[PDB]
């Protein structure tokens, strides 16, 4: 239940830098792990995925061939090696656990980020970027997918995360209906193919933040633009 | 003294038998003779669950009717996704001798037990991505033959100590002890309303116990052999018992007597497991003849045979919606039938 | 057995005809909403 | 096609399959024995919920389970052998031991499981016979019609009367063994002195013979 | 048909091939799905498949010997058919040596076996039976050098090695059985071992040795060899027909 990551720093363009993610408190060997980067001004962006048992490997189409994600289960750690760094790669990197079985809730825990400074996919678009809200009211945000997230098995792969600025993002609702473990019952996700919404009733303290909706239908794992909430 | 007490008990038993006889005027067979039969029921096997390396002794469907737990003699408790045959979970047990399975109605927990005389409650939905034993309920002096979840905190377990026990899992101690059986209790069936349950034992008697009161309310003595399995009717005012005498029997809570006998001259194998359809019209009965049978619960006529196992069918289950029936046998294979 | 036999001696025992009638009524009431009685089309069959 | 999460669930199931296969491979190279005895027979002294003891001889592992019956004996269906320990010093309970052995041998679920018989009392049998206080023929009147066969395998330090009594008891168990066996299993009678250390070797040899018999039986040789 | 007396031989061989296909088909269907494949059942399975192929090419080849004689495609047919033949003898030898090893070391056979050696030997023996098919095929073999142009006795070496290893495995099993504790089931074990040895030697093997001797000395079947080849073919067909019987149906009907 702890993912502490190390690495990052001032790297000249074209250099190489390896950054690690030490996992403690959970069975790291049974979890598929993700590296997800977010720009200083932009939103979240999935980078790489290493499966459980290292049997399956995925990369983003922008870092394929220059990034290498690996895991050491006996040492309970994750590695990201980079080659030929560029200024369009400098971001904040997050190590994310996610276990896949029936009824599981992947992207449970997101580790604290490492700041790296270098100096066909379906689109999930959030129409609203910032809305004004007051505590005790009711708010609703929405986003649209390029293609329907409903699957032939009846599962609609949509996930909502709340950043809560100053801290790493956390899962709120998964599969567009189910609620994450530990989040309040006020949050409620709903919607249909290419049109999903999240409703927050009676907003309280530690609720304002950026809400990202992402898809798990196809592995490029597109994230939403984000929707900031302010007083 | 002892002779007077024995005479009083004999007189009370005779009076009970006379009262039961006076309440019998027409059997269910005569009433349902003018009813269209079920015909022929041809269930086909849709899924085969391979992965168990030893005889499967118990299984239990989940309330969502997609996940099912199973225990085999190899000391592994395995949670299957029936639709995809994917193995959601598979965890080892402290003792390889396990002869009962239970799935929590919420699905957050599973239970196991056997020759270790300890009921192990495992937490499925937890952190650290692995299931661990949440509780070890001890206090039964004999092996555990069945265990059922009243709720996420209560569990009723029947043992070979000729007793049943209602435990509060949070405290871990026996809340109620049900005694009165003179033989090893082999099965128990929770009522749909979850207020009383029937337990069959080795003394060829099925006893109905009130969970809240804690005392036996009715006793049914029709069998001449150990009652291996018991299953409550979906209505909740009847149940079916299966014993070693190759006969099934329908008993009523309000009539206090046997209703029908499901037996055949060509069946000599004992019953290992019984189950009802969603509507209760078909009684599914696992046998020692390596195959299961389907009986018309209202006419005592065989409807079909579920013959897909190379060894005796040890565990049986029907989903809450009745879509499929899962049978686990001693050939280490679970088969879902539609 | 000292008192349990007498406690279970006097139960509100309705006639076997009534019990059979209500069992048959329950069976016929729910006979149209289960798949093992009448097979469902493969479109609605998860297996 | 199946979704990404379904693919990862299938991968998890495949890893579970591999782990289960590895566990079954490790557990296949062990031999499971069921220890049985009535009372004061020294079952726990044979080798120096459920009491389970693991002992390794000749680089092979043996599991011995004792439970401290018609219902739970059903679980021990795949057990390689039932090790039945008998106290032969006394004779009041000797017929009880004979009835116990008959019930175990004729069990429906133990119809293919062979029995290793350990008549646990050897020295005590000798003292009881030589003392003469207890008449063995009183409990078993078959001594008049029973004579020691010509072919005998007596040890160096033995008395003809003690050997006759020991062979009578062994015969009184093997007639039950051979009465209804149909050749599917064979009892292996032995004699221990409750101090003999060559007892795991005897079980090892008997289990090797049992495994050879199973190999012959299901490979068309028998 | 060198001069006559061929129709009866063809009819008998066709009947034997038909019953062989029937038996091989039923045993293959039973073992493919209604079986457990413990340690030797896989060997019976692929041996039955090889026999099914063998009598399949036998039925494809033999009846056209009477009509539309070409004397060219028949060489191709026998060259193809000799591959299932070597496959079947190879799995017969494998069955014999596996039984011998199980009798010699039962603890190892039950506990320490890899549980996948049967399929490994399956694929290895099938691939090796793909080889040693170049006995008579001295046709453009050299495509480059150190190869036996005519006296290539490697297929004969393989066949004789299979024969001797089968015989020695049977002999070792018999010696071990006779040199141990005698439960005395020595009434049908003797008959089954002797029957296996005879159906391997008195049948099947004559076809292989005839092929080896015919490709050793280039004979055009002359006028006296028009009867022995048919006899050897019928013996091999009878061996392949009776193999599924002796190896599975005896055990099936024994209980
Ligand atoms: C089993 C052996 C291989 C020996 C080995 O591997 O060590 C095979 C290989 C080539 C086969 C001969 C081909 C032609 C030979 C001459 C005739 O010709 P056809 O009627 O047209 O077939 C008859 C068939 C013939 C007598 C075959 C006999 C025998 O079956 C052979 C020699």
């Amino acid at each position: 239940v702890q993912l502490v990551e190390s690495g990052g720093g001032l790297v000249q363009p074209g250099g190489s830098r390896k950054l690690s993610c030490s996992a403690s408190g959970f069975a790291f060997s049974s979890f598929g792990m993700h590296w997800v980067r977010q720009a200083p001004e932009k939103g979240l962006e999935w980078v790489a995925y290493i499966s459980s048992g290292s049997g399956t490997i995925y990369y983003a189409d922008t870092v394929k061939g220059r990034f290498t994600i690996s895991r050491d289960d006996p040492k309970n750690t994750l590695f990201l090696q980079m080659t030929s760094l560029r200024s369009e790669d400098t971001a904040m990197y997050y190590c994310v656990r996610s276990i896949y079985y029936y009824g599981s809730s992947p992207f449970d825990f997101w580790g604290q980020g490492t700041t790296l400074t270098v100096s066909s996919d379906i689109v999930m678009t959030q129409a609203t970027s910032s809305v004004p809200v007051t505590p005790g009211e009711s708010v609703s945000i929405s986003c649209r997918s390029s293609k329907s997230l409903l699957h032939s098995n009846g599962n609609t792969y949509l996930y909502w995360f709340l950043q809560r600025p100053g801290q790493s993002p956390q899962l709120l609702i998964y599969r567009m209906s189910n609620l994450a473990s530990g989040v309040p019952d006020r949050f409620s996700g709903s919607g249909s193919g290419t049109a999903f919404t999240l409703t927050i009733s009676r907003l309280e303290a530690e609720d304002v933040g950026v809400y990202y909706c992402m898809q798990h239908l196809e592995y490029p794992l597109t994230f939403g633009a984000g929707t900031k909430l302010e007083l | 003294e002892l002779d007077q007490l024995r005479q009083e008990a004999e007189q009370l038993k005779n009076q009970i038998r006379d009262a039961r006889k006076a309440c019998a005027d027409a059997t269910l067979s005569q009433i349902t003779n003018n009813i269209d039969p079920v015909g022929r029921i041809q269930m086909r096997t849709r899924r085969t669950l391979r992965g168990h390396l030893a005889k499967i002794y118990a299984m239990h469907w989940g309330t969502d009717s997609r996940l099912l737990v199973s225990a085999s003699q190899d000391g592994k408790l395995i949670i299957w996704d029936s639709y995809t045959t994917n193995k959601v979970h598979a965890i080892p047990l402290r003792s390889s001798w396990v002869m009962t399975c239970a799935y929590a109605p919420s699905g957050n927990y599973v239970a196991c037990g056997g020759l270790d005389n300890i009921c192990s409650i495992y937490n499925l939905k937890t952190r650290e991505g692995n299931v661990r034993v949440s509780r070890e309920l001890a206090g039964h002096t004999g092996y555990l033959s069945c265990c059922r979840f009243l709720d996420d905190n209560q569990i009723v377990t029947s043992s070979g100590d000729t007793t049943c026990a209602l435990w509060d899992i949070e405290t871990g101690q026996q809340t109620t002890t049900f005694t009165g059986h003179t033989g090893d209790v082999m099965s128990l069936s929770l009522a749909p309303d979850t207020r009383l349950f029937v337990s069959g034992a080795c003394d060829a008697s099925a006893k109905l116990w009130d969970v809240r009161e804690g005392m036996c309310r009715q006793t049914f003595t029709g069998h001449e052999s150990d009652i291996n399995a018991i299953c409550f009717f979906p209505n909740g005012n009847a149940f079916a018992t299966g014993s070693d005498d190759a006969t099934c029997r329908l008993f009523d809570l309000r009539a206090d007597q046997e209703l029908m006998t499901y037996s055949h001259d060509n069946i000599i194998c004992g019953i290992t497991s019984v189950s009802f359809s969603k509507s209760g019209r078909l009684l599914l009965a696992g046998y020692d003849d390596f195959n299961c049978n389907v009986w018309d619960a209202l006419k005592a006529d065989r409807a079909g045979v579920l013959a897909g196992h190379d060894n005796r069918v040890s565990c049986l289950g029907v989903t809450d919606d009745g879509m499929a029936v899962a049978t686990g046998s001693w050939d280490s294979f679970l088969k879902i039938w539609n | 057995l000292v008192e349990q036999l007498k406690m279970e001696a006097n139960i509100d025992r309705i006639k076997v005809s009534k019990a059979a009638a209500d069992l048959m009524a329950y069976c016929e009431a729910h006979a149209k909403e289960d798949p093992l009685l009448t097979p469902v089309p493969a479109s609605e069959n998860p297996f | 096609t199946v979704s990404a999460e379904d693919k990862a669930a299938a991968e998890r199931s495949k890893m579970i399959d591999k782990n289960l296969r590895e566990d079954g491979e490790k557990a296949r190279r062990t031999l499971r024995l069921l220890l049985l005895g009535a009372d004061n027979s020294g079952k726990s002294t044979i080798v120096k919920g459920i009491f389970e003891t693991k002992f390794q001889v000749d680089k092979v592992n043996f599991h011995m389970f004792d439970v401290g019956r018609r219902k739970w004996i059903q679980c021990f269906n795949d057990v390689t052998a039932i090790i039945f320990v008998v106290d032969s010093s006394d004779y009041n309970r000797l017929q009880e031991a004979l009835n116990d052995f008959k019930s175990i041998w004729n069990n429906r679920w133990l119809r293919t499981i062979s029995v290793i018989l350990f008549l646990n009392k050897q020295d005590l049998l000798a003292e009881k016979v030589l003392a003469g206080k207890s008449k063995i023929e009183d409990y078993f009147p078959e001594f008049a019609r029973y004579t020691t066969p010509e072919d005998a395998t007596p040890e160096p330090g033995e008395d003809p009367r003690v050997t006759r009594a020991k062979y009578f008891i062994r015969k009184e168990f093997v007639d039950i063994s051979t009465a209804s066996g149909d050749g599917r299993h064979i009892c292996y009678p032995h004699f221990t002195c409750a101090v003999d250390t060559e007892n795991a070797r005897r079980i090892f040899n008997d289990c090797k013979d049992i495994i050879l018999q199973m190999n012959l039986r299901e490979y068309n040789l028998v | 048909p060198c001069y006559n007396q061929t129709l009866s031989f063809t009819v008998l061989t066709c009947i034997i091939s038909l019953v062989g296909l029937t038996g091989n088909a039923v045993v293959l269907w039973l073992l493919g799905y209604r079986m457990r494949r413990n340690a030797v059942s896989i060997y019976i399975l692929n041996l039955a498949a090889a026999d099914f192929l063998f009598l399949s090419f036998q039925i494809i080849r033999l009846p056209l010997r009477l009509i539309n004689i070409s004397h060219l495609i028949r060489k191709i047919l026998v060259s193809v058919m000799t591959f299932p033949y070597f496959t079947g003898l190879s799995m017969l030898s494998a069955i014999s040596t596996e039984r011998c090893l199980s009798v010699l070391w039962p603890i190892w056979y039950r506990c320490r076996r890899p549980t996948h050696l049967s399929a490994v030997v399956c694929v290895l023996l099938w691939g090796l039976s793909l080889l040693f098919s170049m006995l008579e095929w001295r046709f453009c073999d050299f495509l480059f050098s150190s190869w036996c142009e005519t006296s290539d006795f490697i297929p004969v070496a393989w066949l004789i090695f299979l024969c001797v290893v089968l015989c020695v495995s049977s002999l070792v099993l018999l010696v071990r059985i006779l040199c141990g504790s005698r439960k005395m089931p020595l009434t049908r074990l003797y008959v089954t071992i002797l029957l296996t040895v005879l159906v391997f030697l008195l049948c099947g093997l004559p076809f292989g040795i005839l092929g080896a001797l015919i490709y050793r000395m280039h004979l055009n079947l002359e006028v006296l060899y028009c009867h022995v080849y048919l006899v050897c073919m019928s013996l091999s067909s009878l061996n392949s027909s009776a193999n599924p019987i002796i190896y599975f149906f005896v055990g099936s009907f024994r209980q």
